[PDB]
């Protein structure tokens, strides 16, 4: 996260951590058994870590728990990076409190111009390099359809929305993907792509989330 | 590509190969990968480094 601040002691409880070794990607808790993350984190091997603030310091709080089915989603392009949504389910249900919570589904889209909130443990620096040991904050409203593809010709699909800055300054970056993009206590984006981060005229862009709320309902009722 | 063929990560720009600064924002333990060119694959982490 460019350009954003640390996020206080219990503000973002559904975040979670994944790792193979070493954080890599971010994640979503919607339900005691299941994360959401961008498919590109795909890894036949995931332990999830929750409740999370320092990921240098064992503070007491965390969890963790082992993926047990990692469903990617049936039409995910990689080179396109379209569709990219990820569930996991945990080989055990996470214990709810303060620390973790779960972030509820989005109820409808959200609207240009909505205040949203990205957090996550990935490189602050749009240019250097620097990963912070505590998560990251940063509100970013949602941009309209048009202006995200004024910016990306040809690249943004009907399952992708820019949030962010057009001026640049602050945005996700390398680190940050599969983490929520909660607007309105709804997740309504999962970071996934963008040139480079923080440039201006080039905002992040996410994974649609509203588009796959019956896709993740039904997966879960089946699994 | 025009005259040219873009190969591993790049990007074909009307009649020259460039590549591309799109990348997913994962977390590559050693960085992305480079391709016979030496251009970076948008979402492809060096397993080993470079
Ligand atoms: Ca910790």
């Amino acid at each position: 996260i460019v350009g954003g601040y640390t996020c206080a002691a219990n503000s973002i409880p559904y975040q979670v951590s994944l790792n193979s070794g070493s954080h890599f990607c971010g994640g979503s808790l919607i339900n005691s058994q299941w994360v959401v993350s961008a498919a590109h984190c795909y890894k036949s091997r995931i332990q999830v870590r929750l409740g999370e603030h320092n990921i240098d310091v064992l503070e007491g709080n965390e969890q963790f728990i082992n993926a047990a089915k990692i469903i990617t989603h049936p039409n995910f392009n990689g080179n396109t990076l379209d569709n990219d949504i990820m569930l996991i389910k945990l080989s055990s249900p996470a214990t709810l409190x303060s620390r973790v919570a779960t972030v509820s589904l989005p109820r409808s889209c959200a609207a240009a111009g909505t205040e949203c909130l990205i957090s996550g443990w990935g490189n602050t620096k749009s240019s250097g390099s620097s990963y912070p040991s505590l998560l990251q904050c940063l509100k970013a409203p949602v941009l309209s359809d048009s202006s995200c593809k004024s910016s990306y010709p040809g690249q943004i699909t009907g399952n992708m929305i820019c949030v962010g800055f057009l001026e640049g300054g602050k945005d996700s970056c390398q680190g940050d993907s599969g983490g929520p993009v909660v607007c309105n206590g709804q997740l309504q984006g999962i970071v996934s792509w963008g040139y480079g981060c923080a440039q201006k005229n080039k905002p992040g862009v996410y994974t649609k989330v509203c588009n796959y709320v019956n896709w993740i309902q039904q997966t879960i009722a089946a699994n | 590509c025009g005259p040219v063929t873009c190969s591993g990560a790049q990007m074909c720009e009307v009649d020259k190969c460039v590549c591309s600064d799109l990348h997913c924002k994962v977390k590559c333990e050693h960085g992305f990968k480079k391709d016979d060119n030496g251009c970076e694959y948008a979402c492809i982490c060096a397993d080993a480094p470079q």
